[PDB]
RNA sequence: CGCGGCACAUCCACCUUGUGGUGGGUGUGGGUAGGGGAGCGUCCCUCAUUCAGCGAAGCCACCGGGUGACCGGUGGUGGA
RNA sequence: AUGCCGUGGUGUAAAGCGUGGCAGUGAGACGGCGGGGGAUAAGCUCCGUACGUCGAAAGGGAAACAGCCCAGAUCGCCGGC
RNA sequence: UAGACGGUGAGAGCCCGGUACGCGAAAACCCGGCACCUGCCUAGUAUCAAUUCCCGAGUAGCAGCGGGCCCGUGGAAUCCGCUGUGAAUCCGCCGGGACCACCCGGUAAGCCUAAAUACUCCUCGAUGACCGAUAGCGGAUUAGUACCGUGAGGGAAUGGUGAAAAGUACCCCGGGAGGGGAGUGAAAGAGUACCUGAAACCGUGUGCCUACAAUCCGUCAGAGCCUCCUUUUCCUCUCCGGAGGAGGGUGGUGAUGGCGUGCCUUUUGAAGAAUGAGCCUGCGAGUCAGGGACAUGUCGCAAGGUUAACCCGUGUGGGGUAGCCGCAGCGAAAGCGAGUCUGAAUAGGGCGACCCACACGCGCAUACGCGCGUGUGAAUAGUGGCGUGUUCUGGACCCGAA
């Protein structure tokens, strides 16, 4: 309920107080796996087809007479029993998106960052790397010492273009904006770092 | 800490898929139809009786007509006033819309059925008989 | 996502093939031809399980019929004698005696003769 | 796309307020000279549909 | 009928006294068209974890296992 | 004589009734009994029957033999009636 | 600020081409700024009067037959085409669903107008819970090629050595083809017929059975051989091992006895002398779209639920109240409304609304209650996602005519 604020390569400024009604809500189990499965089916391109029997190349005419030859009857040369006619009942374009309410999105996020507010697993930092030219060395070093596992969330603002530039190629680095909060990426990460100016922001958009 | 491999939903929530057609073990080889019919290979439409004439054709139209300019006006009960406003005050067509009494940019209109015992001003469209007898025996005014 | 089929297809093939071995004909051979006999041959198997409790009964009753009447009893008078001494030695090991055994065979006559009734055919 | 209502069975039925069908009754549109005054006011009214053609109407009405 | 295995239904006692298991009676379990319930196998994707040029997949043989679809182990061939 | 409707006792778990989801079937065959058509012919034809088996029923009997007599296969046993 | 992708003798950010990020244009073309150039305006304005002229002609209107609108000639307006007739210039004329009168809106028969919208042969940059050689285009290979047809047209089949060709020098049998020995290579259990090398199908060797027997080709009973393992007393060569024999047990064969009428579809009924199948491997049939429709499982919020187009974001996220369904029903409708329609009815009925299991006061009654205040706080309920069963519109489970 309390998370105390660091600085690169020195010790607390601060203290920012999570509100209860945004970081203790009770993890609905049921609610978080249709959320995100209602997010990774809108990440499906969906770019898949086939041809059909009136698609494939040729095919027109009937191909010799029905009667007297001992062969069967066959009405076309793209007929699907055939090698190289249309394939039945395949594949189609599609758009594989869902429409999940509001209020079932913005409850399995908050029910999410609930569960890692009460693992002590929620950061606040002021900034990344104290100058304005980037450096990957001293953000990944920071990062260390913050944390110590794989996956690794960082919530910061938009404006802030010198510190996303030192953590992009990091191994389990992911990198948003406070307005694009969603439950697949805070339940991948272990841990969840929000800038200072980054954690007013989720704050004051929902009172 | 809740993983992406501990969501599981609702027990009942994702059922299987039956597959017809896939062997004698389950619905076999005429996947549910059995018939040599047009059954069997189509699909009969509803408004279709046999031949004898149908349920949609022996029996008579409802009579008259719709009325082309029916005004409509949307209806709050006053014993919805008593619930909603258990202190009494003025009563509009716009304090019924945000208390959810009543829908948007329609005609309200005042009913009379149930309990009054607020001391209520409401303003309404076209209030009922029985509604001004239960409002103004409880010390109010009904306006248009 | 297309899937090709032989993975799965053989799975079942080859338990029909080796379950085949030793049939003559198409019916070692070829995976049509030899899943027709698998349906024969568990029926077969199922009707002769039930069926050979009543062949091996069928083989000790003429057995036991073969050494009554060395003793010059015959089967009809040596189970009823051995119901009424109250003996029940069931017929498998009743049969085996009368090999293995053949004097205590003998010793069984005589207790299903004795403990029978003096006139057979009288009303009981 | 979308589904179309059977116009003749939206112009022979209707819904009353609790979910209940009814329909008018036949035989009475003409010839009615040696009809009885007793089977004309049988069929006057409405009447609720038959527990064996409710399915069937409804599918027609939706 | 005797002696062992399995399953379904109901009844009667327990445990979180039905979200369900344990224990004990009794009854039941041929089956086409068809209805309902519960699952095996193949391929792709995400999350986690673990094997792989000290030999993966595929194939072949052998020895085992499960109530069924089927599965596991050892070896031969093979080369991601 | 039976059969049918009502009622009061007694007996019987998987009987019945209402209301929704999904059906399939709507060409039957034979044997018993009671009748029409046929010459009281048909493995003929058309009916009835809280009548049967087959259909969809394997096992035992009738030499063989959907329909006839006995009897309803949960699985195992080199047990008994 | 580089962990995008690929190549290199096997999973490379640190080996190569590159990626992040920066620089780069003689000339040609496109876009823009400024000059030159080109064009327009520089005499009307305001007030008053109400007599005159003008405001798009074979047009509008009207009539005949048609076309299209929700509207199938209907009471049929609006709009468009052919034939006939054929006006008026504002006190004119057309429209507001026959038509008339009042009223309201508007100025027809002349022309030109960007943006929002539709599309992709083709050019660049990306991407895939899309295909991987019977698939994906007909076409990875001479591909609209070979071939077929007079023609218009129809229209195929064929990819993989290895890291590197190091592609087997030399000797040998042979006319060659092909092979054996050498040699290359990690491997010829990679040899230009080439990675992996399954099944049908075809041989060779070997163990058992088979030339007096009537066989849906199996199954249950079952002897005898053959093989390979081991308790068991010998051979004590003895530490061993099997040398052998008796006994038991795996795998192969099956003399001989019983039972046994193939699979499938269709059928009242088939092993059937009804239909289908020569065999193996591969391919080949309830799919998908829609805020669709009915019913149900489940999740969210709940007298409320939910947005659509669109806008803003590197996305799956954040905005968006128009709408829809619920919220009160009855009636042909005007209407009235916990009621309402029929009716002369304070008659009866149709549809709809309406909770005593509990204490109270209470007109009453044996009691239970009829009635009424208040909780014991009677038990309600809809909507939107996502699964599933059916169903509607579409090719709609797949195949097949003349
Ligand atoms: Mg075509
Ligand atoms: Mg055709
Ligand atoms: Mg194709
Ligand atoms: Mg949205
Ligand atoms: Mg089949
Ligand atoms: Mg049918
Ligand atoms: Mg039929
Ligand atoms: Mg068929
Ligand atoms: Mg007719
Ligand atoms: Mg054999
Ligand atoms: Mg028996
Ligand atoms: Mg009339
Ligand atoms: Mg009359
Ligand atoms: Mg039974
Ligand atoms: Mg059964
Ligand atoms: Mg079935
Ligand atoms: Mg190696
Ligand atoms: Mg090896
Ligand atoms: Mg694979
Ligand atoms: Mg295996
Ligand atoms: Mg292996
Ligand atoms: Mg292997
Ligand atoms: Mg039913
Ligand atoms: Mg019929
Ligand atoms: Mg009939
Ligand atoms: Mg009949
Ligand atoms: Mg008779
Ligand atoms: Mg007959
Ligand atoms: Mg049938
Ligand atoms: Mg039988
Ligand atoms: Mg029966
Ligand atoms: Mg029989
Ligand atoms: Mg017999
Ligand atoms: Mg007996
Ligand atoms: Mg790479
Ligand atoms: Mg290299
Ligand atoms: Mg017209
Ligand atoms: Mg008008
Ligand atoms: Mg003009
Ligand atoms: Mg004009
Ligand atoms: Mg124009
Ligand atoms: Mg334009
Ligand atoms: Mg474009
Ligand atoms: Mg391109
Ligand atoms: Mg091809
Ligand atoms: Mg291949
Ligand atoms: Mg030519
Ligand atoms: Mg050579
Ligand atoms: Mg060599
Ligand atoms: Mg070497
Ligand atoms: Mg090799
Ligand atoms: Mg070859
Ligand atoms: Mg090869
Ligand atoms: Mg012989
Ligand atoms: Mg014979
Ligand atoms: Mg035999
Ligand atoms: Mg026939
Ligand atoms: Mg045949
Ligand atoms: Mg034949
Ligand atoms: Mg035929
Ligand atoms: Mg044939
Ligand atoms: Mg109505
Ligand atoms: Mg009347
Ligand atoms: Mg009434
Ligand atoms: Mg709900």
């Amino acid at each position: 309920l309390k998370i105390d604020v660091k600085t690169p390569a020195g010790k607390v400024d601060g203290a920012i107080e999570l509100p209860a009604e945004l970081f203790d809500v009770p993890a609905n189990i049921a609610l978080m796996h249709q959320v995100v499965t209602a997010q990774r089916a809108a990440a499906r391109q969906g770019t898949h087809s086939t041809k059909t029997r009136g698609e494939v190349s040729g095919g027109g005419r009937k191909p010799y007479r029905q009667k007297g030859t001992g062969r069967a009857r066959q009405g076309s040369t793209r007929a699907p029993q055939f090698t190289g006619g249309g394939v039945v009942h395949g594949p189609k374009p599609r758009d594989y998106s869902q429409r999940t309410p509001k209020k079932m999105i913005a409850a399995a996020l908050r029910g999410a960052l609930s569960d890692r507010a009460r693992n002590g697993r929620i950061h606040a930092i002021t900034e990344l790397v104290e100058g304005q030219n980037p450096s990957t060395k001293s953000a990944r070093a920071f990062l260390a010492s913050l944390t110590e596992r794989k996956q690794v969330l960082v919530v910061i603002g938009r404006s802030d273009e010198a510190g996303a530039k030192s953590v992009r190629n990091l191994p389990g680095v992911h990198i948003l904006a406070p307005d694009q909060l969603n439950t697949y990426d805070v339940l991948r990460a272990d841990d969840v770092v929000f800038s200072v100016e980054a954690l007013n922001a989720y704050i004051a958009a929902n009172t | 800490t809740l993983k992406l491999h501990d969501l599981r939903p609702a027990r009942g929530s994702k059922i299987a898929r039956t597959r017809v057609g896939r062997g004698d073990g389950s619905k076999g080889k005429t996947a549910g139809r059995g018939t040599k019919g047009t059954r069997a290979r189509k699909q009969v439409p509803v408004t279709f009786e046999g031949g004898q004439m149908p349920i949609h054709m022996r029996l008579p139209k409802l009579k008259g007509f719709r009325n082309r300019f029916r005004t409509e006006y949307e209806i709050v009960n006053v014993g919805d006033i008593n619930r909603l406003f258990p202190q009494g005050g003025a009563v509009g067509v716009d304090d019924l819309v945000a208390k959810g009494a009543v829908r948007k940019n329609a005609l309200v209109k005042v009913l009379g059925d149930g309990k009054l015992t607020a001391k209520v001003d409401v303003s309404a469209h076209k209030f009922s008989g029985s509604a001004r007898a239960k409002i103004t025996a409880a010390g109010g005014s009904a306006t248009e | 996502a297309r899937v090709k089929r032989a993975v799965n297809a053989h799975k079942k093939r080859r338990s029909i093939l080796k379950a085949s071995r030793g049939y003559r004909g198409q019916r070692s051979r070829l995976y049509r031809k030899a899943k027709e006999q698998q349906l024969h041959s568990l029926n077969y198997a199922y009707r002769d399980r039930r069926a050979r409790k009543g062949e091996f009964r069928k083989l000790w009753i003429a057995r036991i019929n073969a050494a009554a009447r060395l003793n010059d009893i015959t089967y009809n008078r040596l189970i009823q004698g051995l119901k009424a001494a109250g003996v029940e030695v069931d017929r498998k090991n009743l049969a085996d005696i009368a090999i293995s055994d053949p004097a205590a065979f003998t010793a069984l006559v005589d207790v299903a003769r004795a403990a029978l009734p003096e006139d057979v055919n009288a009303p009981s | 796309p979308k589904a179309k209502t059977h116009s003749g069975a939206s112009k022979r039925f209707r819904r009353t307020g609790t979910g209940k069908i009814v329909r008018q009754k036949a035989n009475r549109r003409h010839l009615l000279e040696h009809k009885p005054s007793t089977r004309t006011r049988r069929l006057d009214g409405r009447t609720v549909v038959a527990a064996n053609d409710t399915k069937r109407v409804t599918s027609l009405l939706n």
